[PDB]
C-alpha cells in the first residue's frame, strides 16, 4: 500500500448547469453548520395567493413541511446554510413516493415516505382518539383526493401538482412542443407511482388494476364510478364532522396540520373536481381554518 | 331502502373468512328499533359467494335496485345510516356530535384490526392449511376451488409485509450427494432456520395485535360504552374469527395476559349472544342464474371485464 | 428464415446477459428492398423486460436503413444504484477489407432515471446532483459515426490501426464529440509479441442558452473500470459530489498493452496471452468558455495505473484476469488494488 | 442438472461403465420415486454459439429471464451423440450463470484404462460458496473403488462396489469423514439384479443400511411390461421405529406418422400421503413436461404445485 506514488487534491471542477437546476428547485426555510440541515423532497411547489409562501402541492408533502416548520421554528419559503426544500422527482427513491427527508452531507441519511409516516404518527400515538382521526384522514380523505386527482382531473392538472417537469404558458418554442409531449407520455406512469404510496393499491386493487391497461372498457368505467362515488360520499361526511374539531388551545396539533394541509391542496386545484366545489361552498369554516393554521408559519 | 346484500357464507350464516360478512349479518339481526328497521327493511340477504357482483371484488356488496353498488361493511353501514328516514337497544344510532368518532372507530378496525384477522386466516400456516384453503370447496364451484385462497393469501401478504413477516442446486448435488451425511441434515438446516423465525413472526404479530386492540379500546371509551354500535360489531367479528380458528387459543392465552379475563369473557359472551339469535330479521333469498358464480356464469363475467 | 436463438451480450462491466432473439427475412413480395426484422427480448429491471425491435433494409449495395424501436430497462452507476428506462425509436442510415463506414442516425427517446439504491447505502446515489437527475426526459438526438478500421482482426488483432469518430447533436441542448485511436503492432515470428496502443478523447458542450438545461448524467463521460482505465472501479474516476461520479464534460484516456503468447509450447498456438498494460487518463468538467482552458485541465494531473495479467481474446468476448497497481490517482478515486476481472468486447 | 449429463455422456463414450458405481446402486429407486414436479409455467430455449460453446435461457412466471454460457471441450470425439440420452481422453467443462455470476466447472481425465481423475468446482459469488471436490476412481471388473476429497468441511471419502457372480449380487459401502467437524458417515447397500419369465422383466432388490442412523431401506424394482416399469420401496428406521412405503409406476409410449415419446410417471408416498403425477413429451427438438402433485388428507384431494415446462433445444 505504498503504490499510489502521487495523490492529488480531490477534484474541484463542478458542472455549473447542474448547480443552477438545483438552485432553481431549492426553497429555503428561514429563521446549522453544514451537517445539521435537512432537505425535504417534494413533488412540486405552488405559490399561495394570500400570503405568498411556497407550499408543496401534495397534502402529505405539505403536512411534513408544516410539521418541520413547527418542530424547528422555521418560516415557510417564498415562491448561509439554512435547511432547504427540494422539488424532486418521484424516481429519487426506490419507493417512488415523495415526501422524503435528506439529512446531512457526509453522513447523509435518507428517510423515505414510510419512514416519515412512522415518525409523524409516533408523535400522536399517545393520544388514542387523535390517532383515529389521523387514520381517518389518511385513509378516507386521502383516497378521495387521490381518486379525484388521478381520475376526475385532467392530465394537465395532475402534472401541475405531481410533476417537476417544467410548465410555461403556451407553445411558442420547439422546446415547448416536446415538453408538452412528456406531459402526455409520462402522465400515466406518474399516476401509477402515486397509487403505491399509502397502500392505496391494496385498498383499491381493482381501480388500480384498471389504470394499468389500455382502452378503458365500459365495465371498468362503471365499476370505477361506483367506487369513486362511495369515496366521495364518505368524504363529505368526514369534512362536515371536521368542522366541529377546529378549536385551538395554543400551537396547532398534528391533526390540525393535517386538516389544513388537505384544504390548502384542494383549494389549489384549478378544476372543479367536486372536492374543490364542496369545500369552497359548504366547508367555508375549514377554508378559514387552513388560512389561520398557515399564518403562524409565515413572517 | 330496497336492495340485495351479497355475502360469503353458506346455508344460514356468514363464513369465517369474511369478518365483514359476519358483522353485517349481526348488523341486520340487531336492527330491532323502528328507526333501525327503517334502514334495513327489504334488504334481501343472498349468500352468492361470487365477487364478480362487486365493484371492487369484496363481498359484502349492496347492489341496490339501480346498479348502485356499495361494497364493504364500513361503506354499507355509512350508506345505510345516511338513508335513515328520520323522526336504548340492541343497536344504537349515533347522534350528530359522534358521527365522526364512530366512523373513525369503524375505519380503524377496518384498516388496522382487520389486517390482523386476515393474517391469522391466510398467513398462519396452522390456520390456513387445516381450515382456510379447504373452506372454499364448499363455497365456490368445481373448477374454481384453488385460485381464490391463493389470491387472498397473496393479498394478505402484501397488506401485512411491513409490520409482520442454478449452481447452488448443482452445489449441494455435488456436496450433499457427495456427502450423504448432511443430505438428511440439509432439511435440518432450513426447518431449524424456520422455527425460530416463526416465533420471531408471532412476536411481532402479537405486539401489533396488542397495540391495535389497546388503541381501539381507549377511543371506544369516549362514546357510550353500555350500548352497541356498528364499530363493536366489526371489532367483535374480528375476535370471533381469531379466537375461533384452529390456532385460536394462542390468542386467547395472550389477550388475557394483557387485558384480563374479565374483559375477554365479557367480549365472548357478547359474541355468543350474537351467533345464537334467530333469523327472523333476516329476509333471505337464493342466488338467481345471474348471481351464482357457476362455470358458465363466470365466463360471461370474465368476458364482460374485457369488453 | 425464422431463426429463433439465444446468446450472450457481454455488456458494460463484466456483465454477461442472455437475450432471446427472433428473425424474419421478409420474402421479396412485400419488398424489392431486402429487409430483415429482429425482436430481441432481454431481462430488464425488476418490473419490465427489455424489448428491442430492429429492421435492417438494404437500399443500395452500400446503404442500410435501420429502424430500431426499443423499450429497454437496465441498471447503471457503481453499485447498480441507478435504474434507467428508455422508450423510443431510432432511424439510422449506414453508408458502406478495411472497414470504412459513415452512419448518420436520428433518435427520439423518452428516458426515465430512477434511484434504485436503498436508503441503507446512505450517501451513495443520494448526492444533490443525483437527486436532481432522477426523473423523466424527452430528447431528440442527431448523430454521426465515422469508423476507419484497418486492423486484420477486431477482437484479436495483430496489426493495423483503427479510427472511430463519434458526433452527437441534441439541438439546443448539447453537442458531443468523441475520438478513438487504436494502433496494433507485432514483432516476432508468429506474432508472438504484440504491442497495442489506444487513445480515447472526447468533448461535450452545453448548447443551452446561459447554462440552463444541464446535460444528463447518462450523456456525460465516465472513466475507470475493466473495459477502461484498469485498476479503478467502474465510474471510479473524475469529479465527485459526495461519492457519486458526476461525470465529465471532457476526457482523455490512453493505454499501452503488450501481449506475449505464453511461451509454454503446448499452451502456445492459443488465444491466451501474457498481458502487461499501462493505463491512464483524466476526466474533467471543462469550464465551458474556451478550448485553451480545457486542454490545460486535461494535461495536469492524470490517474494512471499499470499491471500484469492473463487475457483470452476470442471473437465473441475478451476475458481478462489482471493484477493491477495504481501509479498516480486522486484522493477520492475508487482505486481497486490487486486482482481485477474483465469481460467484454471493448478494452482501452 | 447439466453437469451430470455431460458426465454420463463422457462415461458412455469412453466406456467407463458407471453401473458399478456407488451412486447408481439405487438409481432405479431415484428415477421412479424421487422425480421433480414443476411448480409454475416455465419456458426454456437452448442453443449453440461456437463449436465449443452453448447458450441457455429460461424464464418462468415465478422468475424472470435467466441464462447460462457453457464451455465444453473433450478429446472423446463421439460425445454429443450421447448428449441427448489405449488413448487417454479428457473432458473440460465450464459454465457461468449470468444474472447470478455463478460459476461451475468440471475436468475429467482418464489417466489409465482402469483409472480416472475428476475435478468439480462450484463458485457462487453471493450466497457465498466455493466448493472444489476431487474424484479419484480405480475401476476393475469386480470393483469400482473411488477416493473422494472435497472442500465442503474438509470432506474425505471412499466408495467401493464389489460385484459378485443373468444374476448379479453386488455389494457396496461408503465412508465419509469431514475433517473439520469430525462427523463421520457410512452406508452399505446390497443390490441384486435378476431376470424372470413373467412378462419380460429383470428385477432389482436393494437392501440399504446406515449404521450411524439406523435408517434401513429396502427397494423392489420390477419391469412389469415391455415399456411399463415398477418400484416399491419399503423404508424403515431403527431405535425410532417408523415405516414408509413408496411406489412408482412409470409408463412409456412411442409414436410415428420425428417421433413422439410420451412418459407417464406416478409416485405414491404413504407417510406424506402424496401422489405425484408427471407427463413428459419429446419431439424433434421440443420437450413439454406437465406435472401435478396431490395430497390425500369432503373433497379429500388437494392439488398442490401444478406445473408445466416447455423446452426447446438445438
Amino acid at each position: 500500500d505504498t503504490f499510489p506514488l502521487q495523490t492529488y487534491a480531490a477534484q474541484t471542477d463542478k458542472d455549473e448547469a447542474v448547480a443552477l437546476e438545483i438552485q432553481r428547485r431549492s426553497y429555503t426555510f428561514t429563521e446549522l453548520t453544514v451537517e445539521g440541515t435537512y432537505k425535504l423532497g417534494v413533488y412540486n411547489v405552488f405559490l399561495e395567493a394570500n400570503t405568498g409562501a411556497a407550499l408543496a402541492t401534495d397534502p402529505w408533502c405539505l403536512f411534513v413541511q408544516l410539521a418541520l416548520c413547527q418542530k424547528n421554528g422555521l418560516v415557510l419559503p417564498t415562491h448561509t446554510c439554512n435547511h432547504e426544500m427540494l422539488v424532486l422527482s418521484r424516481l429519487s427513491n426506490p419507493d417512488e413516493a415523495l415526501p422524503i427527508l435528506v439529512e446531512g452531507y457526509k453522513k447523509r441519511i435518507i428517510r423515505s415516505t414510510v419512514a416519515i409516516s412512522e415518525i409523524m404518527r409516533s408523535r400522536i400515538l399517545d393520544d388514542a382518539e387523535q390517532l383515529m382521526y389521523y387514520t381517518l384522514l389518511d385513509t378516507v380523505l386521502y383516497d378521495c383526493w387521490i381518486t379525484q386527482i388521478i381520475f376526475c382531473a385532467s392530465d394537465a392538472q395532475f402534472m401541475e401538482l405531481y410533476s417537476c417537469q417544467k410548465l410555461s404558458g403556451s407553445i411558442v418554442t420547439p422546446l415547448d412542443v416536446e415538453n408538452s409531449l412528456l406531459q402526455k407520455l409520462s402522465a400515466k406512469s406518474l399516476k401509477i407511482s402515486l397509487t403505491k404510496r399509502n397502500k392505496f393499491q391494496f385498498r383499491h386493487r381493482e381501480i388500480v388494476k384498471s389504470m394499468q391497461g389500455v382502452y378503458h372498457n365500459h365495465h371498468n368505467s362503471v365499476n370505477q364510478e361506483q367506487v369513486l362515488n362511495v369515496l366521495f360520499e364518505n368524504s363529505k361526511q368526514v369534512l362536515l364532522g371536521l368542522k366541529d374539531m377546529l378549536k385551538s388551545d395554543g400551537q396547532p396539533t398534528y391533526l390540525h396540520l393535517k386538516i389544513a394541509s388537505y384544504i390548502l391542496c384542494i383549494t389549489n386545484v384549478k378544476e372543479p373536481i367536486k372536492l374543490k366545489t364542496f369545500v369552497e361552498n359548504e366547508c367555508k369554516e375549514l377554508v378559514q381554518f387552513a388560512q389561520d393554521t398557515l399564518k403562524n408559519f409565515v413572517q | 331502502v330496497k336492495g340485495s346484500v351479497h355475502l360469503w357464507g353458506k346455508d344460514g350464516k356468514a363464513s369465517l373468512i369474511s369478518v365483514d360478512s359476519i358483522a353485517l349479518v349481526w348488523f341486520i339481526k340487531l336492527c330491532t328499533s323502528e328507526e333501525a328497521k327503517s334502514m334495513v327493511a327489504g334488504l334481501q340477504i343472498v349468500f352468492s359467494n361470487n365477487t364478480d357482483l362487486s365493484s371492487d371484488g369484496k363481498l359484502p356488496v349492496l347492489i341496490l335496485d339501480n346498479g348502485t353498488k356499495v361494497s364493504g361493511y364500513v361503506n354499507i353501514v355509512q350508506f345505510l345510516h345516511k338513508n335513515i328516514c328520520t323522526s336504548e337497544e340492541d343497536l344504537a344510532i349515533v347522534r350528530k356530535k359522534d358521527r365522526l368518532l364512530e366512523y373513525s372507530l369503524l375505519n380503524y378496525v377496518d384498516v388496522e384490526i382487520s389486517r390482523l384477522t386476515d393474517y391469522q386466516l391466510f398467513l398462519n400456516t396452522k390456520n390456513y392449511n387445516e381450515y382456510t384453503k379447504k373452506l372454499f370447496s364448499k363455497l365456490l364451484y368445481f373448477p374454481m376451488w384453488y385460485n381464490t385462497p391463493l389470491q387472498l393469501r397473496s393479498q394478505a401478504r402484501e397488506n401485512c409485509e411491513e409490520i409482520i413477516g442454478e449452481s447452488k442446486a448443482m452445489e449441494s448435488a455435488s456436496q450433499l450427494a457427495q456427502s450423504k451425511t448432511f443430505k438428511i441434515a440439509h432439511k435440518n438446516k432450513i426447518k431449524g432456520k424456520q422455527e425460530l423465525q416463526q416465533v420471531k413472526y408471532n412476536l411481532q404479530f402479537d405486539n401489533r395485535l396488542q397495540s391495535c386492540v389497546s388503541n381501539w379500546l381507549a377511543a371506544r371509551k369516549k362514546l357510550d360504552d353500555s350500548v352497541i354500535l356498528s364499530s363493536d360489531l366489526l371489532f367483535l367479528a374480528n375476535l370471533y374469527v381469531q379466537l375461533g380458528l384452529p390456532d385460536g387459543n394462542r390468542i386467547r392465552s395472550k389477550l388475557e395476559q394483557t387485558f384480563g379475563s374479565e374483559l375477554l369473557n365479557s367480549m365472548s359472551n357478547k359474541i355468543d349472544d350474537f351467533v345464537h339469535r334467530p333469523s327472523n330479521n333476516l329476509e333471505q333469498r337464493d342466488p338467481q342464474f345471474r348471481e351464482q358464480g357457476n362455470v358458465v356464469m363466470s365466463l360471461y363475467n370474465l368476458a364482460c371485464k374485457y369488453i | 428464415t425464422f431463426t429463433a436463438k439465444t446468446g450472450t451480450n457481454f455488456g458494460n462491466d463484466n456483465d454477461a446477459e442472455a437475450y432471446l432473439q427472433f428473425e424474419k427475412l421478409i420474402d421479396k413480395k412485400y419488398l424489392k428492398l431486402p429487409t430483415r426484422v429482429n425482436l430481441e427480448i432481454l431481462r430488464g429491471t425488476k418490473i419490465h423486460s427489455s424489448f428491442l425491435f430492429n429492421s435492417y433494409s438494404s437500399l443500395s449495395p452500400q446503404s442500410i436503413l435501420n429502424l430500431k424501436v426499443f423499450s429497454q430497462f437496465y441498471n447503471w452507476n457503481t453499485n447498480k444504484g441507478l435504474d434507467i428506462g428508455q422508450r423510443g425509436a431510432r432511424l439510422s442510415l449506414r453508408y458502406e477489407s478495411p472497414t470504412l463506414f459513415h452512419e448518420w442516425f436520428l433518435e427520439t427517446c423518452w428516458r426515465s432515471t430512477k434511484i434504485c439504491s436503498q436508503g441503507t447505502s446512505a450517501p451513495y446515489m443520494y448526492s444533490g446532483t443525483m437527486l436532481s437527475q432522477a426523473g423523466d426526459q424527452l430528447r431528440t438526438i442527431l448523430g454521426h459515426t465515422f469508423v476507419l478500421d484497418k486492423r486484420d482482426h477486431i477482437m484479436c488483432p495483430t496489426k493495423g490501426s483503427m479510427l472511430k469518430w463519434s458526433n452527437e447533436l441534441s439541438p439546443g441542448k448539447h453537442l458531443k464529440t468523441q475520438l478513438e485511436l487504436n494502433s496494433v503492432k507485432s514483432w516476432m515470428n508468429d506474432d508472438f509479441i504484440t504491442f497495442s496502443t489506444t487513445i480515447k478523447t472526447g468533448y461535450l458542450k452545453n448548447l443551452s442558452s446561459q447554462q440552463s438545461l444541464p446535460v444528463h448524467i447518462c450523456d456525460k463521460f465516465q472513466s475507470g473500470g475493466p473495459s477502461d482505465i484498469r485498476g479503478f472501479q467502474t465510474f471510479g474516476l473524475g469529479p465527485r459530489d459526495l461519492y457519486d461520479a458526476v461525470g465529465g464534460d471532457a476526457f482523455v484516456s490512453y493505454g499501452l498493452s503488450v501481449f506475449s503468447r505464453l511461451p509454454w509450447k503446448k499452451v502456445e498456438k492459443s488465444n491466451f496471452r501474457l498481458h502487461w498494460f499501462f493505463n491512464g487518463g483524466k476526466l474533467v468538467n471543462h469550464d465551458n468558455t474556451s478550448l485553451g482552458n480545457c486542454i490545460g485541465q486535461l494535461s495536469k494531473e492524470h490517474s494512471t495505473s499499470t499491471g500484469i495479467g492473463l487475457v483470452l481474446r476470442h471473437p465473441m468476448a475478451r476475458f481478462e484476469l489482471n493484477f493491477t497497481l495504481p501509479i498516480t490517482a486522486h484522493e477520492n478515486d475508487l482505486i481497486r488494488k490487486g486482482f481485477q476481472f474483465g469481460l467484454g468486447l471493448a478494452f482501452l | 442438472p447439466y453437469m451430470d449429463q455431460v458426465l454420463r455422456a463422457f462415461y458412455q463414450s469412453t466406456h467407463w461403465s458407471t453401473q458399478n458405481s456407488y451412486e447408481d446402486i439405487t438409481a432405479t429407486s431415484r428415477t421412479l420415486l424421487d422425480f421433480r414436479i414443476p411448480s409454475a409455467i416455465h419456458l426454456q430455449i437452448s442453443n449453440k454459439s461456437t463449436p465449443n460453446t452453448f447458450n441457455s435461457l429460461d424464464f418462468s412466471t415465478r422468475s424472470r429471464i435467466n441464462g447460462s454460457l457453457s464451455y465444453l471441450y473433450s478429446d472423446a470425439q463421439q460425445l454429443e451423440k450421447f448428449m441427448r440420452n489405449f488413448v487417454k481422453k479428457s473432458l473440460y467443462y465450464g459454465r457461468m450463470y449470468y444474472p447470478s455470476s455463478d460459476l461451475e466447472a468440471m475436468i475429467i481425465k482418464r489417466l489409465s484404462p482402469q483409472t480416472q481423475f475428476m475435478l468439480k468446482g462450484v463458485s457462487s459469488f453471493k450466497e457465498s460458496l466455493n466448493v472444489l471436490t476431487c474424484y479419484f476412481q480405480r475401476d476393475s471388473h469386480r470393483n469400482l473403488q473411488e477416493w473422494i476429497f472435497s472442500t465442503s468441511d474438509l470432506l474425505c471419502g471412499y466408495r467401493v462396489l464389489h460385484n459378485f457372480l443373468n444374476s448379479s449380487l453386488s455389494l457396496g459401502a461408503e465412508f465419509w469423514l469431514g475433517l473439520v467437524s469430525l462427523s463421520p458417515g457410512c452406508s452399505t447397500t446390497l443390490r441384486y439384479y435378476t431376470h424372470s419369465t413373467n412378462t419380460g422383466r429383470p428385477l432389482t432388490l436393494t437392501l440399504s443400511w446406515n449404521p450411524l442412523f439406523g435408517h434401513i431401506s429396502s427397494t423392489y424394482s420390477a419391469k412389469t411390461g415391455t415399456n411399463s416399469t415398477f418400484c416399491a420401496k419399503y423404508d424403515f428406521n431403527l431405535y425410532s421405529i417408523e415405516s414408509n412405503l413408496s411406489f412408482g409406476c412409470e409408463f412409456w409410449q412411442k409414436k410415428h406418422h420425428s417421433i413422439f415419446t410420451s412418459v407417464w410417471k406416478l409416485s405414491t408416498s404413504l407417510r406424506d400421503k402424496t401422489l405425484k403425477l408427471l407427463w413428459e413429451g419429446k419431439w424433434r427438438g421440443f420437450l413439454i413436461s406437465a406435472g401435478t402433485e396431490l395430497v390425500f388428507t369432503n373433497i379429500p384431494v388437494f392439488p398442490a404445485k401444478f406445473g408445466i415446462q416447455f423446452q426447446y433445444s438445438t
